């Protein structure tokens, strides 16, 4: 898979109480994977290591690849309004040069 | 005595636009300039042929050609002669009348010389002024330096005459001498190089056929046309060329043997062609090509 990348959206240290070891805690990764030209996906991989956590995500998103229509291979077809949960999201098509203008994230 | 076909006579009209030509994607290719995302709409095939209706309609107004028109001649008028200011004043003054409702040709733009010599502004004066105060998109108050020889001459080898004409008719009047040289000058180059589909479905094609047609020198514009398929244009051609020459031999031959059609451009060649070998070597391969594959 040399021709996907992957990028990391998130590493979060959240923990578990538990008997024998009161606080323990994990590393949850988020990441995205994307071949640049119209394939993507993502997943989390959860670990007590932070390189294990890589290694599960990473792998995880290969099995979860969108494929992501582009008008004319630079933009999307048409503006996209949605609410996910509380998340609203308002993309708009726009002409070529006008380059990502979007969260860091939706850039990634 | 029988009048001298003009630039504007709806005769002529009919066959520069002809032999220029038509291309909507030509014709409205994409502008480089800020961009904003396109709109879309969902059209039957009645519809979809009424909108390409209307894209020819505006290709028509687009395409129109600009005016033809001779040099204009100094404007040498000296309207007062007070000699008491004599000395009194080191640099000229000059006066602009501004109101609106003026035609700029119409203007008074006089200037008062140090010798205090009431005379009328010359043409480059008048211009200068004239966009000083009534600044028109596109022109520039100084005369630009890309209309210098060695400029202009690397505009044509990056075959960019369209653009070296277009920026010739923002800046320069149609009658003003370094409207005509630069025209003229475009027109020259093309010919040489035999670049006549850049002008193609464009403005300035109409112009560049006349000039040839007065300058006798079509010979090219024919052996092209020919070899490019478009044998109607040709013998269009062959049309304006004997009727802005009604007199010349070619023009007599032909109501001689009452020609049309491919016998006219035959009969150029005989006639009053620069360079007749080649068109009708020309002429004969497409009619040998035209017949042998149909």
């Amino acid at each position: 898979y040399e021709d996907f990348d992957t990028r990391i959206l998130e590493v979060r240290n959240v923990f578990n109480m538990t008997a024998k070891e009161g606080r323990k805690k994990s590393v949850r990764v988020l990441v995205a994977v994307g071949n640049g030209n119209g394939a993507a996906g993502f997943a989390i991989g959860k670990a007590a290591d932070r390189g294990d956590a890589f290694r599960k995500a990473k792998n995880r998103a290969i099995h979860y690849l969108h494929y992501i229509e582009r008008y004319e291979g630079h933009t999307i077809f048409h503006d996209i309004s949605l609410r996910f949960k509380r998340t609203q999201i308002r993309m708009k098509k726009q002409p070529r040069g006008y380059g990502l203008r979007c969260h860091r994230a939706i850039i990634t | 005595e029988v009048k001298k076909p003009a630039f504007m006579d709806e005769e002529v009209q009919r066959i520069l636009t002809k032999i220029t030509g038509l291309d909507l994607q030509k014709t409205f290719r994409p502008a480089i300039q800020p961009l904003k995302p396109p709109t879309y709409k969902l059209m039957t095939q009645a519809q979809l042929e009424e909108a390409t209706r209307l894209a020819v309609e505006a290709a028509k107004v687009r395409l129109k050609m600009p005016p033809v028109l001779e040099e204009r001649k100094p404007i040498n008028d000296v309207l007062a002669e007070d000699k008491i200011l004599e000395g009194t004043e080191t640099n000229k003054y000059v006066f602009t009348d501004i109101s609106y409702n003026i035609p700029h040709r119409e203007r008074f733009i006089v200037v008062r010389e140090p010798s205090g010599t009431l005379r009328k502004a010359s043409w480059e004066e008048r211009d200068r002024v004239i966009q000083i105060y009534f600044p028109k998109e596109g022109r520039r108050v100084l005369p630009p330096v890309i209309f210098k020889d060695e400029n202009l001459k690397t505009m044509y080898s990056q075959d960019r005459h369209a653009d070296v004409l277009n920026l010739c008719v923002a800046q320069f009047e149609p009658d003003s001498a370094e409207y005509i040289k630069v025209h003229h000058q475009t027109y020259e180059d093309i010919d040489r190089h035999g670049k006549y589909e850049l002008l193609r479905s464009t403005r300035h094609f109409g112009g560049m056929a006349w000039y040839f047609v007065n300058k006798k020198k079509i010979d090219g514009l024919l052996i092209d046309q020919i070899q490019r398929d478009l044998v109607d244009d040709a013998t269009s051609l062959v049309q304006l060329y004997h009727m802005l020459h009604p007199d010349g031999q070619s023009a007599q031959e032909a109501k001689e043997q009452a020609a049309e059609g491919v016998d006219l451009i035959k009969v150029f060649a005989k006639t009053e062609a620069q360079r007749g070998a080649y068109i009708e070597l020309a002429l004969q391969t497409y009619q040998e090509i035209v017949t042998s594959h149909s």
